[PDB]
DNA sequence: CACACACTCTCCAATTCTCTAA
DNA sequence: TTAGAGAATTGGAGAGTGTGTTTTTTTTTTTT
């Protein structure tokens, strides 16, 4: 009987206990008027989720001896908790239907202790703690009933889990023959569980010391819910329990392992037709491409070109080898905007990656194969190249990546495709990937002597794939110097409103990209297939003087691909002579930053080979 | 180590410790533990293994470790240069490159780091000077960018193979984590530790993996590199990145480059020479006619100054503009000058305000910036 | 080795067989 | 005719016995 029950030594009468968290669901109506937590349970009627999420802070003000309670006992509460919700749920909305009972979930807002206090006080009772995932290991089929069946008579029993052990039946009922009853392992039943290792957050540890770890288990329905590098405030039990001292004997250690049992919990760092009729009034907004090139990386300045390529890059083009992602390759001295700008970049769009191409990348842009350390089997881990498959990968310190990288970043980008044969795998990996790239003149300054290929020391094997080519050096001039100082100052003295205005803008830019991507789809108008063939014929008719080359037809697939970008920026979905005249412009200035020899300007050969001819004449 | 006979190695002791002992002792700490020496009486296996003999632990008892006058000596108007002076008596000169020490010391506005280089010849007095700078700060670390056989500049994991439990341990960086790690022969670092470096010129973090599983582990010290000559004595005619064979990438984030040359000069020299012999003679420092302030007053008043949270006004920002456009106009005329040197400038200005005690910064923050990074530049000349 | 599987061996007692009274 | 007390046979609980238990040097190919 429920008024018979208290908790073991405890004095604390379970139907009381019950019947005062029923009174906290009945009054609570005051977060700061239906009761938050029956507006919660009328919502779960509809939504379907097994579990109740309530504040201890909220149980506190409403009673603090509830509150301690929970805290000191949470083994016992809560299951009484379960208990008093799902009488609530069928006092209220009788008639309703839920394939499990409800699993109230306690949780105090910021942390309790940091795991570095915690002591065996602490043993049993409902703690929370901030930290970071490690590691997360796999699904853990844990058993929950389990299914016997006789070898002899095919008769059949079902025996619950006490406390981790099964009492295996010794004889069958219905035949009397003794050891005969065998474990069905899956006709049994079993339920989830994960192990997670939680580091403490790098902000809270003493100065220079080591992370402390804690072990945490997660059971059904709370089992996938983190993942490693995320951040977590996590409630639990802080239990501790004897571990033997060998697989095969019962002897277990006097010091005891200790563990979180999981409740809850809350990550910390992870973060309409309204959005649909905003972004449609913005696109018909006048000069709508330089807004949002100017929206493109606040804190940089004056690199209005590259802005706009990176615009485009990042709207793309008309998918349907017709390869619609655009290239960029950012070229400077170290220290300038490049890297600032891929690493803001990066994050302004899904699917995307961020990696350097030295060997201290933490994602390689090669396939390989490794043993995964938590199981020691292999895992084919590919790279950033192929992570990113419809999305930009943003390669940092381009310039000096290993002759193997070179070339299966030359395959990635001609074929949309990285082939891996390794360790007896043979696959063909999909990477449509948009390559952004920042890449730093050999020695410490740019050479106004030499052309970009000749500096920077990459082969135009690669540099011709790229669709634009830009210039990231500074003006020597004083007004820019002024300018950019006068900039500078103002992004020191930036406050809470301009953080405001640009996240605002960070966020319109977000859904606006996301939203041509869903629905806008380019095709060429008849004016457009005119101006993009003259558009051609025109930088070939260049030729003409010295007999030399000054264009090729991948100029002209690139121009399609800027003018595609161009119209899925203002939305049109159909490319006509705006678009591909903003395209002639924009391509045209890339190449007179990127292939101008210093000796006569713009020249095409420069992408094409190595050693232009002002260079390649003095043999 | 100053204990050990001559020929072994250092041996070793486990200690249980239990109830209000434990949380007394950390990593790298000297004590004294009153306990009794016991032995470990294990189970099974291992008795009939070990026979007669037992491993020992020692079951722990006890565990122990080894200003108002004071504020008017600071505020005599002097202490700036009294300080300056306290750095290194042992060494003359280079009193711009103490003041520069001092700021590196207390820092900027929190970025706030005031990372510093100064390359030399071997033996030009420029380790004694890290050295220095190592014994004065409260948290610290002294070593060299190649190669060593203990834990690097990033930490790494132990086994202690008697448990077989392998546990993260030191990082020349992440010991020195909220101080100053010093940084002899920086040239001769490996990529790696370059790499390290530069990420933790970029973020303050490192990553580095226990059992395969990777950790993020954090550090924000300030870093203080020592360089040599890729061969012999320096020659000006031979820009630095060339002669040091450094990254611009990493040789860019100092916020002051100086450069440490040494040449014959004859009373200088003899003054180094009576100097040396009299430390061999007496064992300690000759009188230098001034008095050194007191290395832990020095270090309570440079933990009172920062305590102190300056911020630019905007009239001093219009006065940054100006130096910075000029302090340029000379850079593109004789060329690592960028963004970073205004703000570096700031960082120094409010360095300085700092040392000033101010929770304002003033004219002369800024042209103690300015003045130190054009001598800077002209040491480096 | 001292703490667990696997097998043998011993005597206690649990249930039925048989004789007797109600 | 039906049910309880004394004697006989066999199940198995328990005691005893036997057995089982990272880190350094040297090479090779390929990466620069
Ligand atoms: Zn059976």
């Amino acid at each position: 009987l429920g008024q018979k029950l208290v908790i073991w030594g405890t004095d604390v009468n379970v139907a009381a206990c019950k019947e005062n968290f029923q009174r906290f669901l009945q009054r609570f109506i005051d977060p700061l008027t239906e009761p938050l937590y029956m507006q919660r349970l009328g919502e779960i009627n509809v939504i379907g989720e097994p579990f109740l999420n309530v504040n201890c802070e909220h149980i506190k003000s409403f009673d603090k001896n509830l509150y301690r309670q929970l805290i000191s006992y949470p083994q016992e509460v809560i299951p009484t908790f379960d208990m008093a919700v799902n009488e609530i749920f069928f006092d209220r909305y009788p008639d309703s239907i839920l394939e499990h009972q409800i699993q109230v979930r306690p949780f105090n807002a910021l942390k309790t202790k940091n795991m570095r206090n915690l002591n065996p006080e602490d043993i049993d009772q409902l703690i929370t703690i901030s930290g970071m995932v490690i590691r997360t290991s796999q699904l853990i089929p844990e058993m929950q009933e389990a299914f016997f069946q006789c070898q002899v008579c095919a008769h059949t029993t079902r025996v619950e889990m006490d406390r981790g052990r099964i009492a295996e039946p010794s004889v069958c009922g219905r035949c009397h023959t003794t050891h005969s009853m065998a474990l069905i392992h899956n006709r049994s039943l079993f339920s989830d569980k994960q192990m997670i290792k939680l580091q403490e957050s790098p902000e809270d540890m003493p100065a220079g010391q080591t992370p402390h770890t804690v072990i945490l288990f997660a059971h059904n329905d709370l089992v996938d819910k983190v993942q490693p590098g995320d951040r977590v405030n996590v409630t639990g039990i802080y239990r501790a329990v004897p571990i033997r001292v060998n697989p095969r004997v019962s002897n277990v250690k006097s010091v005891y392992k200790t563990h979180i049992d999981v409740i809850h919990y809350r990550k910390t760092d992870a973060k309409s037709e309204k959005r649909v009729e905003l972004l449609k009034e913005l696109s018909r907004k006048p000069d709508i491409y330089e807004r949002l090139a100017s929206a493109l990386a606040p804190s940089i300045y004056e690199h209005e070109d590259i802005k706009k390529g990176i615009l485009l890059q990042l709207f793309g083009g008309t998918r349907k080898k017709f390869r619609a992602e655009i290239n960029i390759l950012l070229c400077g001295d170290p220290g300038t905007s490049k890297s600032q700008l891929l690493q803001y970049v990066y994050n302004l769009v899904p699917r995307g990656q961020y990696t350097s191409g030295k060997g201290s990348s933490a994602v390689g842009l090669t396939a390989y194969v490794m043993k995964d350390p938590e199981t020691r089997q292999l895992v084919l881990q590919t790279g950033a190249l192929v992570l990113s498959d419809n999305g930009i990968c943003c390669i940092d310190e381009f310039d000096k990546m290993n002759e193997s990288t070179r070339s299966v970043l030359h395959e990635v980008m001609e074929q949309q495709t990285l082939s891996i044969a390794k360790a007896g795998i043979i696959c063909q990996l999909n990477a449509r990937t948009s390559v952004l790239a920042a890449a730093n003149p050999i020695e410490s300054q740019w050479n106004p002597k030499k052309t970009t290929i000749e500096n920077i020391q990459l082969p135009h094997t690669l540099l011709s794939r790229f669709d634009l080519i830009f210039l990231l050096l500074d003006p020597q001039d004083e007004a820019y110097d002024r300018r950019l100082a006068h900039h500078l100052v103002a992004l020191y003295y930036q406050s809470e409103e301009q953080a405001e205005e640009e996240l605002l803008d960070m966020a319109v830019l977000k859904d606006y990209i996301a939203y041509a991507h869903s629905t806008i789809m380019p095709r060429l108008s008849e004016e457009a297939s005119q101006a993009l063939i003259e558009a051609y014929v025109d930088m070939r008719k260049i030729g003409s003087s010295r007999g030399m080359v000054s264009a090729y037809p991948r100029q002209l697939e690139s121009l399609i691909r800027l003018a595609e970008a161009h119209a899925k920026v203002r939305l049109s979905n159909k490319v006509e002579a705006i678009d591909v005249e903003e395209a002639k412009r924009l391509h045209r200035e890339a190449l007179k930053q990127s292939a101008t020899d210093p000796r006569t300007g713009i020249v095409d050969i420069s992408i094409l080979t190595t050693g232009m001819s002002a260079t390649s004449r003095k043999r | 180590s100053d204990q050990v006979p001559v020929g072994n190695i250092p041996r070793s002791i486990t200690v249980l410790v239990e109830g209000e002992n434990t949380r007394i002792a950390q990593p790298g700490d000297h004590v004294s533990v009153t306990g009794i020496f016991l032995p470990i009486l294990r189970t099974g296996f291992r008795q009939v293994v070990q026979g007669l003999l037992s491993e020992t632990y020692l079951e722990a008892h006890r565990i122990v470790k080894m200003t108002r006058e004071e504020l008017r000596q600071i505020a005599e108007e002097d202490f700036y240069e009294k300080l300056a002076a306290s750095i290194a008596p042992e060494i003359y000169g280079h009193e711009d490159v103490k003041k520069a020490l001092l700021l590196l010391l207390v820092g900027g506005v929190d970025r706030g780091n005031i990372n510093i280089c100064l390359m030399g010849d071997p033996g030009v007095a420029k380790s004694q000077l890290l050295s220095y700078i190592d014994r004065l700060a409260p948290r610290s670390q002294y070593t060299t960018g190649r190669g060593s056989s203990g834990v690097g500049l990033t930490a790494a994991v132990l086994r202690d193979s008697v448990s077989g439990e392998l546990t993260l341990e030191g990082g020349a960086l992440v010991l020195a984590d909220q101080g100053v790690c010093c940084i002899d022969e920086f040239d001769k670092m490996a990529e790696a530790d370059r790499t390290a470096i530069h990420e933790v010129m970029e973020q303050q973090t490192i990553s580095i993996a226990k059992a395969g599983i990777l950790t993020t582990l954090n550090a924000r010290c300030s870093i203080l590199a020592a360089a040599n000559p890729a061969y012999g004595r320096y020659n000006p005619r031979r820009s630095l990145e060339q002669n040091i064979q450094l990254p611009a990438a990493l040789l860019s984030r100092f916020d002051l480059l100086w450069l440490i040359q040494d040449r014959p000069d004859r009373d200088n020299d003899l003054r180094l020479a009576q100097h040396i012999t009299y430390v061999h003679q007496h064992s300690r420092q000759p009188p230098s006619q001034f008095e050194p302030l007191d290395m832990k007053l020095m270090r309570r008043y440079i933990a009172m100054c920062r305590e102190k949270q300056p911020m630019v006004p905007e009239s001093l920002a219009d006065y940054i503009t100006a130096a910075y456009v000029e302090m340029r106009r000379e850079a593109w005329a004789s060329t690592y000058t960028s963004a970073r040197t205004l703000l570096a400038i700031l960082r120094l200005s409010t360095a300085l305000a700092r040392l000033r005690m101010v929770d304002v910064v003033e004219k002369e923050d800024v042209n103690e910036a300015i003045r130190l990074m054009e001598m800077s530049k002209d040491s480096l000349l």
